[PDB]
Parts: C-alpha cells; structure tokens; sequence
C-alpha cells in the first residue's frame, strides 16, 4: 500500500472535489433545477431566499442518497477503517454502489450515444459500461428528467394567467396587467394543493421509481 | 358492450374515465370469448388493475376473477380450466396466471 | 522519467473544451440559466475528457495570435450550432404569439407598441411544449453528436472558411417566419372568418357591437380551436427539427 | 413519455383552461349582446353604457361559480403533481 | 464471472477482427513516490535492527531522496488543485 | 346498483365523486356475480378502500364485507365460501383474502 | 338516503360537504344491511371518521356505534353479534373491530 | 385512446386473417401490450391469447399451429412466440 | 396516427402486389415496426407475417417463396429477410 | 400537407414514374415498384441502405434478357438516392427472382 | 413548401431533358429519372447525383457511339455536379447503351 504521507495527501486532495461529486454524481442537480424552475413559475424570482432552497435541496439529497451512502460505508469505509482493505481499493469498492445508482436513473439513448462517441466496442450488458461512459450519460439523463419535471410543473401557473387575461379581456379592461392579478392567485393555488408536500413526495418518488 | 361502449361517442370526463372504459371493454370481450367455448353458457370477468405505492420500489401485479355458468352437466376439463387461465392471463398486461380465479355457477373453485 | 509533459495535455484538452463549452452556452436546454454554471462546466469537461484523446493534438502555442484565431473559430462553430438549433423554438414562439395576438389577449400593443405591457402567454405555452417535445425526441444528444462530428468535417486546426454559408444561417431567419405561418395558417384563418362574421353583425344596427360581444366570443373560440389544434404541432415539431438539422449538416460543411 | 401522452396532457390542460374561463366569458358575452340588442331596440347608442352591467355580471359570476372553479383547478394541479413521477422519461 | 470470461473471449474476438491516461499517470506517480518512501523506511528499519551490510550513508541519502520526492508530489498537488479551482471559476 | 347507473351525474364532479362512483359500480357488479351463484338469491357487497396515507411506514390494505341471502335451505359449500372469497379479493386491487368477511341472512359468519 | 342522497348534487359542493355526504351514505347502507339480518327490525349506524396524525402517543382509530331494534323477543346470537362487528369494521377503511359498539333498543351493550 | 384504438384494430385484423385460414370458422385475438421504458433496465415482453373456432371436425395441423404462432408473433412489435397461446372452441391448448 | 396510417397503406400495397402473382388469389401482410434497444445484448428487429391464399392447387415454387421474401423485406426499412414468415391458407409455413 | 405527408407523396410519385418507364420497356406489360427509404437514428453509425422490390409482368413469353435485368437494376438504383443495386429485387409474374 | 418547390424543379428538369433527347433524330420518346443527393442530420458526405435515361428508338434507328456520348454529356451538364459515369442510358429492349 501507499505510505501514510501519500495516503494523507490523497485524502486531503480528494476532499476538494466534494462539490463536484454533489453536482455531477448526486441527486442534487435534479433536486435543484426543479426548484429554480418552480421559482421561475410562481413569479417570485427571489421569494424563498436562495440559501433556503439550497438547504432544503441538501436535506432532500441526504434523505434520498441514504441507502447508497449506507452501502458504501458497510462495504468500503468499514473495511478500510479496520485496516482490512487498502486505501487504493476502498475507492474502487465504494465507487460501485454509486455507479449502480447512477445507472438505475440514467436513460439508454444517452448510454448508446456516449458509447458511440468513445469509439468503444459493443457493450452487450450493463456490466461492461465504464465510468467514463456512465458519468455524462447520467448527467444528461438527470438534466432531461429535471427539465421534463419542471416543464410539466410550469403548465398550471401559465393556465391561470391565460384564464385571468381572458376574463380581464371579456369586460374590455385591456390596459390592466394580467401578471399582477395572477400572482396572488398563483400563490393561493400553491398554498391550497399542499404546494410543497406534493412536490417533495413527487420528487422523492421520481427518484425511487 | 366492451368497445361498443367506447363507440357510443360519449365525452370521456377524464383519463380516469377513459381507463375505466378500457377496463370494462376488456372484461366484456374476455367474457364473450369464454362463453363462445362449448361447455360455457355465460361468463363474467372482473379485473383488478393494481396501484403503485409512494416511496416503495416493491411492486405487485393485477388479478382476475372469472365466473362461468356451464350448460346442464357440461363439466369443464382440466385442460379447459388451463386454457381459460392462459387466455385471461394473456389479455391483461403482466397478469400472473396464479392470480386468475375461475369459479362455476355453484361456487366451486375450478382453479387453485 | 517523471516527465508528465503538461503542454501536450493542455493543447489536447483545451480546444475541444472550448468548442464543447461554446456549444453548451448557446444550445437550447443546455444553455438555460436554471442549470448551475458548474454543472455545465463539468459536462463540457467530461465530454472533452471522453473525446479529446482520439483527436490529433494541436501544437500551436497559447501565446500566439494563432491561438486567438483558433478560439474565435471554436466560438463561432459553437454559437452557430446552438443558434441554428434555437431558430426552431423561435418559430414556435412566433406562431404562439401570433395566435395569442389574434385572440385579442394583449390589445395594448396595437395602441402602445413596446409599452412594458405585453404577455404572450400562448407563446410561452407552446415554447415549453416545444421544449418538452425536443427533450422527448432526444435532440440534445444529437446536438452533442454533431458537435463531435463537425471535427471530421472541420478539424480544430485553423482551416480556410467560406461566405454565402453565413448568409444561410442568416437566411434561416426566414424559416422562423415561413414555418411560423405554417403553424398558424389554419386557426388564424378560421379566426379571420369569425372576425368577418362579426363584421356582418356590425353592418346591422350601428355600434352596439365589437368591444362588447366580439372579444369574449373570439377568446373562447380561439381557446377551444387551438386546444383542438394542439395535437397538430408534434408532426410540425419533427418537421422543424429535421429542417434545422439537415440545414446545419449541409451548411456547416 | 410518448408524444401522444405529451399532446394528451397538453390538450387536457387547455380544456381545463377552457372550462375555467368559459362561464365568465360567456356571461360577459351574453350581457353585452343583451345590452346591444336593447340599445338597437331603443335606438340608443353610447359605447360606455354597455361596459357597466358587464363588470357586475362577471363579478357575480365569481360569487356563484367561483368555488367550482377553485375546486376544479386544485384537483387538476393535485392530480398532475401526483402523476408527475409516472410520466418521466 | 462466467459472463465476465464470456466478455473476455468477446474482446479477444474483437481484437482478432480489428487486426495510459492522466488519472493513470497520477496514480503511477503516487505509487512510485510511495514505493520510494517505503523502500527508504524499510532500509532505515533494517539498519536500526542491526542487520549487517546496511550502511548509514545509504540510509541517510535514501531518506533525503524520499523527502525530496515527497516535496515534489506536494508541489504538483498544490498546482493541480490551483488549476482545478481556476477552471471551476471559468464563466459558462 | 349498475356500472352505467353512475355513468352520468352530469359534470362538475370533483374526482372524489369519480372514485366513489367507481367503488359503487364495483360493489354492484360483484354482488351481481355472487347472486348468479346458484344457492345465492341476493348479495350485498361493501368495500372499504383506504385512501393512501404517507403517515404509516408502509401502505395499509382494503377490506370487504359480503352479505348473502340463500335460497330456502341452500347452504353454501366450503369450496363455495372459498370461491366467493377468491372473486371478491381479486376484484379489489391488493385485497388480502383474510380481509373478506362473508355472512348469511341469519348473521352466521361463513368466513 | 345513502347512495340516493348523492344524486341531486348542486355545483357548489365543498370537499368537506362531499366527505360528510359520503359518511352519511355509508351509514345509511350499513344500517340497511343490518336490518336485512332476520332478528333486526331497524338499525342505526353512527361513524366517527377523524384525522390521523403520526405521533404514536396520540392515535385515535375510527369508531362506530350501532343501535339495533330487534323483532319482539328476537335476541341476537353471539355469532350474529360477531357478524355485525365484522361487517361494520370492514365497511370503514381501517376500522379496528374493537372500536365497534353494538347496542339494543333497551340499552344493553351486545358487544363489549 | 389513440393507443387502445390501435390495439383493438390490430386484434381485429389478426382475427380476420386467422378466420381466413380454411379450418378456422371464427377467431378471437387478445393482446396484452405492456408499458414501455426508455431507461437502462425496465423492459417486459408482450403476450397474446388466440381462441379459434374450427369447422365441424377441421382439426388444425401442427404446421398450422406453427403458422398461426408466427403470424401473431410478427404482428406485435417484440412478441416472443413462446408468449402466444392458441386455444380451440373446446378449451384445448393447441400450444 | 400518421405513422399507423403509413403502416396500413404499406401493408395494403404489399398484399396487392403479392396477389398480382399468378398462383396467389389473395394476400394478407402484417408488419410489426417497433423501436430498437442498443447494448441490450440480443435486441430484436422489424418483422413481417404474410398469409397467401393460392388458386386451386397452385403450389408456390421455392423461387416464388424467395421472391415474396425479397419483396416484403425490401419494402420495410431494415427488414432482415429471416424475419419474414410466409404461410398458406392451410397453415403450412412456406418460409 | 404535413412534412411526413410531403415525403410519403414524393415516395409514391417516384414509385409511379419508375414503374412507368419499366413498363415502356418492350417485353414488360406492367410494372410495380415498392421503395423502402430508411431512417437516421442517434443509436447507429452507417444508416441502413434503401431497398427496392420490382415486380414485372411480361408479354406472353417475352423473357427478360440478362442485360434487361441489369438495365432495370441500374435504373431503379439510380432513381433512389444512395440505393445500392444489390438491394434491388426484380421478380416476374410467376414469382421467379430475375435478380 | 420548399420541399414541394424542390420536387417541382426536379420534375421540370426531367421533362425538358426528355424533350431534347426525343427531338434527336433516332429517338421517338425519352424518359429521364434524376436522383438528387440528400442532406443528413449528422456526418459530412456528398453523394454525386445520378440519372437514368430510357430511350425508345425509331424502328431500327440504332444510336451511334457518338450519340450515347452526346446524350451522356447533355444529361450530366443539366444536373449540378452530375458525374457522367453516374448517367445510365438504356433502350426500349433493356440494352444498356452506356
């Protein structure tokens, strides 16, 4: 194994890439994009002071990635801490549960495209896919899923504005802005139908399904 | 009625209404074919399409109950029971045969 | 030993990164501000990590005007691809805004052009529907694949360039209008007839019509008409995407 | 996921919008037409007296049918958000 | 795995028909530095043990070389981290 | 008492209504088939389909109560009690047989 | 009442109203079937369907009270009492039998 | 609705051709087409049930059963023959 | 709808040409045009089932079996001949 | 006319004209051409080559020459952008494969 | 539509070419089929256009080698970037003249 100085150096260096792991290998990305799109939808571009949305997304990601973290700890961190598995093998052992989560959610078309772009040989099963193919395929699938969720989210908040504008126009009040009238009604809707519990549960199911 | 009920040209209140209509039509056609068979005078098929959980990746599967009325003394063959099972199971996406119950006009379970 | 020649790796990983990131910042859905900047940068970095080793590495120094010409070339290619793709969504937005304006939804533009009071809500509705359709047809994967493929056609190394080709992209500005009318031609026409019908009502007893009976009727009719017309955009959506894609393939070369 | 599903959800959405807006628009249209025909019968023509009863009628329309609209739109949004994780692709 | 050996024979067939990386280089450099440090440490422990043939000159020189190699690795890590931070600050 | 029976109620039907109507229709058809069984003169089926709750660590399951009126002296066979159970359980998504109660016109539990 | 009660539904129906009406209808049908059992001349069912919460310390399960009027001298059998319990419990989502009270026209508790 | 209608049309035409076959007086085809998934794992194979009524005594030959199987399997995108059940008017599985 | 209609029209024309073959009295073509999957090991492919009714005693030649195969395969983008099944009015597999 | 409709119509027209020229050929009494034009997809490399099926009805006893079969092949292949001759099947009225 | 315009242009060119080919002494009727190449949503590649020319000759009016040549030249020139070698000339009996 590596010398203790080398192990400490590698550990300290790997501690740097935590935001990269959170953004490109974790549920955080499609746990945010949805929040940004929803904030764009309600007409309040500030409302939940960002930091609030970031904290909620962090807690949601922690609750969602719990089984993956548990599997990594039981399979990789526990043997490594007990001097049973070397430092250069704990990483390889722990990268597998994260890779499997990254697959359970990564679409195919993306996998085929990034298998073609690397000029790699045929991949008869999912067990032959390396991380260099799964990483951007997972990223693209997460982006597409987040945008789909946000774009079906956007529809009712535009429907309300449409009906508000039509009703205002029936009576000839053509110089009344419709957005100012629609914003309180959009807030009322998002209050009534458990705006956040339904969205939270839908996102969590969207991961576990 | 089956597909005829769908062909009544009636407004589908909602997707849910459409789904109910589809379930009914399938039930009707299945009962129809079951009656067509020699020993069967009339058939009644009930389908239960299942529903998903909330955060549970654990899944289940649909179920069917088939009641047959036989012609005076026309007992169904073991092979017959088997063919009814196959038809009903195939007609329902992901219907595990073992979830098809076949019963006669006297309340005897013809399946397991 | 312990060489790790850094200039070779930098020159191999830089220019493909520049082109990929130039496409990312302009390509639809991949350029939307809702994505955090670091996610976009990481996607570009990973795509370059996958692609660059297969390409022939360039040796022009970063401290030369040749490097500036290369960077300008990559930026031009990326923005051209992204913008040519964006033209289709521009056309859909145009068609939606025109349907909405014939609804009488925003009448204040006819009297106060650009007076901070405009709501093309139908344009937004069909814009997001078009984005959903583009996501469904996996257009973004194609975009990434074509970004990779333009190398074989046009390598990183400085290559000479043409002219009317730029016009083509600029001439694509016509499609936004042309195809836009192709999306609005049925419904607007019937709306036109409706307005014509309202005219017949105004040829009767003077006044007492229009601005009091025309607006609600035409609003409801436009609503149900284009609600029924919604299933029609998807074949036109695929037609628009195919037009943009084969125009890009023909003209980029 | 399929484009048929996308267009179906869009069509159902905008039919929901039509159902939400139809009572108010229809009430306003009927009031305007009635006031116009009364003006034609009486030979009275001012473009402002048709604007008066329209507001009152449309505002009463929310009194009478407002709860129905509020219950319909909430049900639509609730069902859409509940079925969101099953139309993912 | 049985399927893994199937995949190996499939890749061999692929080679028949047809007829390292930056992370790999960094891993190789780390392994080389750690191996040098471990060799110096083992020689030092052998000298402290009293085993014949090990000279203090060689022990001290090898410890010196190991320290220099460790410092080189530290500098490379520092720069690499600085460059990564610079890139992640790039506007997109 | 009829699938088409509730297949109207004009419109303005809060989905709650759509569900309740389905439940009623299922009850009706099940009672119907149960009556078809020779010994049975009339049947009455009551379904309790729980409306999902995210309060319990896992989802609860539904229940059924079936009352049969028999023809004069037409006692139901054990196998018959079994077939009624199977039919009712299958007709209800996720109905565990053990949650089906079958009772006669005199109040004897056949289950 | 019961299922017929939910027929002439005015557009103005609050979810609250919807639910209360559903409760009434269920009560009616249950009383109806309870009258069908021979010894019973008339039945009255009261349901208490409440909020659920989550704190195990304070959980209040659904409850039912059933009053029966018997035919002159028609005492209910232990088995009968058991069957009434089963029916009422099943008809109410998550009704624990032990929360069903059965009482006669004289105020004798027939259950426990 | 568009899909369900497509399914019922396919069923109809298949039954039609099956009845054309000499020994067959009437046919009934039921298709079970499952939900598609564009992920990297979720996938299920469709199934078919075919009931035939034969002309008085017109028993279907082995080859005949084979040809019915082939036709039904081909008419359904990704239908594995082994998921086609063929049954007669008496309830005998010809499969 | 546009696609399904394309399918129906093609099936029709193919059956038409097949009937226009001396020995063939009527033809019935069923196409299964689906969506493929990459890196799913053994995926599958488009498929066709062709039922022919022959004129009294007009048996089809081995060449006739071959030409029918070629025509049907060519008319379907990426149709591998081996996925074309040809059957007669008696249920004999000709392919 | 939808974009898809426009294409399908183009395909039908090409089929018609090709059959027409084939018929004009002396030995040919009537011709029938079926074209299968393929689809580009983001999961493949070389797009599959288009294919054609040509059925000819000959005049009583007017057998086609080897060169007649060849010339038919050439014409059909050329009329279809990127049609590899080897994907053109020519068949008579009796079901004999001429190609 | 542009596509409709392109189809019309292709048809008109075919017609005029057939016309000139017939006007030629030995030719009684001509039929020209043009295959203009196509664009792709990915990948660069030219597909030099192709032409098929069917001629019906006057009773016994065999075409000269020079005649085949001149037909080839005319058809190739009339199509932007048509490589002669992609022009096929055939008679009414199915003999390849090119």
């Amino acid at each position: 194994s590596w010398s203790l100085s080398v192990q400490t150096l590698v550990f300290i260096t790997s501690l740097t890439f935590l935001p990269a792991i959170l953004l490109m290998m974790t549920s955080f990305t499609r746990i945010i994009i949805v929040f940004g799109l929803l904030r764009n939808a309600l007409g309040t571009p500030s409302a939940p002071p960002n930091q609030v949305l970031l904290g909620l997304a962090l807690f949601l990601t922690f609750f969602i990635m719990s089984p993956v973290i548990d599997k990594i700890y039981v399979d990789a961190y526990q043997p490594f801490s007990e001097q049973k598995i070397s430092m250069q093998e704990a990483l390889d052992k722990g990268a597998q549960p994260l890779r499997a989560f990254m697959l359970r959610q990564t679409r195919e078309a993306d996998l085929a495209l990034f298998a073609r772009l690397a000029n790699s040989g045929p991949l008869q099963g999912p067990e032959a896919v390396p991380m260099r193919i799964l990483l951007p395929a997972y990223v693209t699938s997460e982006l597409k899923t987040a945008f789909q969720i946000g774009f079906t989210i956007f529809i009712p908040f535009l429907i309300i504005d449409l009906v508000i504008a039509s009703v205002l126009m029936a009576l000839g009040m053509m110089m009344v802005p419709p957005a100012t009238i629609a914003l309180p009604f959009k807030l009322m809707l998002f209050v009534l139908v458990d705006g956040w519990q339904l969205l939270m549960g839908s996102l969590a199911q969207s991961f576990y399904s | 009625v089956g597909f005829e009920l769908l062909d009544q040209e009636k407004f589908g209140i909602s997707q849910f209404s459409e789904q109910v209509n589809y379930q009914r039509a399938l039930e009707g056609e299945l009962a129809r074919t079951i009656e067509t068979l020699g020993p069967v005078k009339s058939a009644r098929v009930h389908l239960a399409m299942p529903k998903p959980s909330l955060f549970v990746r654990e899944q289940k599967s649909p179920s069917a109950s088939v009641t047959v009325t036989l012609e005076p003394g026309r007992a169904l063959d073991e092979g017959q029971i088997s063919a009814v099972v196959h038809l009903v199971s195939s007609a329902v996406a992901g219907l595990p045969p073992g979830n098809v119950t076949l019963v006669d006009q006297s309340g005897h379970l013809l399946t397991q | 030993v312990t060489s790790e020649q850094w200039l070779y790796w930098l020159h191999l990983y830089f220019w493909p990164l520049l082109r990929v990131l130039a496409l990312i910042s302009t390509a639809p859905i991949l350029s939307e501000r809702a994505i955090p900047k670091r996610v976009k940068l990481g996607l570009g970095i990973m795509i370059t990590l996958v692609i660059a080793p297969s390409l022939p590495a360039n040796d022009t120094p970063l401290f030369s005007i040749a490097a500036l010409w290369l960077a300008m070339q990559q930026i031009l290619i990326g923005i051209a691809l992204g913008f040519t793709m964006q033209f289709a969504f521009a056309a859909v937005r145009t068609a939606g805004e025109f349907i909405g304006l014939q609804m009488g939804l925003s009448f204040a533009t006819f009297v106060d052009p650009g007076s901070h009071l405009n709501m093309p809500v139908l344009a937004r509705i069909m814009d997001m529907l078009a984005m959903l359709l583009f996501l469904t047809f996996n257009g973004h994967l194609w975009l990434i694949s074509l970004l990779v493929d333009t190398f074989h056609t046009l390598p990183i190394g400085s290559n000479p360039v043409n002219s009317n080709a730029f016009m083509a992209l600029a001439r694509a500005g016509g499609l936004i209008f042309l195809n836009g009318l192709m999306l609005a031609l049925p419904v607007i026409t019937l709306l036109l007839t409706l307005n014509l019908a309202l005219g017949l009502l105004n040829r009767m007893a003077p006044q007492l019509s229009i601005f009091v009976i025309g607006f609600p009727l035409t609003l409801t009719v436009g609503i149900m008409l284009m609600a029924a017309l919604m299933p029609l955009i998807a074949p036109f959506c695929e037609h628009l995407f195919s037009e943009i894609f084969n125009l890009l393939a023909d003209i980029v070369s | 996921m399929t484009p048929e599903s996308v267009m179906m959800m869009g069509t159902e959405a905008m039919k929901v919008a039509l159902a939400l807006a139809a009572p108010l628009l229809l009430v306003a249209l009927i009031t305007g037409l009635i006031i116009s025909i009364l003006q034609a019968a009486t030979q009275i023509n001012e473009m402002t007296l048709s604007f008066i009863p329209k507001i009152v009628a449309v505002f009463i329309a929310i009194i009478v049918a407002g709860p129905w609209m509020l219950n319909l739109l909430l049900d639509y949004v609730r069902t859409l958000f509940s079925n969101l994780p099953y139309i993912i692709g | 795995a049985i399927q893994g050996i199937e995949g190996v024979i499939s890749q061999l067939q692929a080679t028949a028909m047809a007829a390292v990386s930056f992370a790999g280089q960094l891993h190789a450099a780390l392994d080389r530095i750690s191996d040098r440090q471990a060799a110096a440490r083992v020689q030092a422990e052998k000298f402290t043990l009293g085993e014949p043939g090990i000279a203090l000159n060689d022990v001290m020189a090898d410890m010196q070389k190991a320290s220099v190699s460790m410092q080189m690795g530290i500098q490379v890590r520092n720069k690499l981290v600085a460059a990564y931070q610079e890139v992640m600050s790039m506007q997109v």
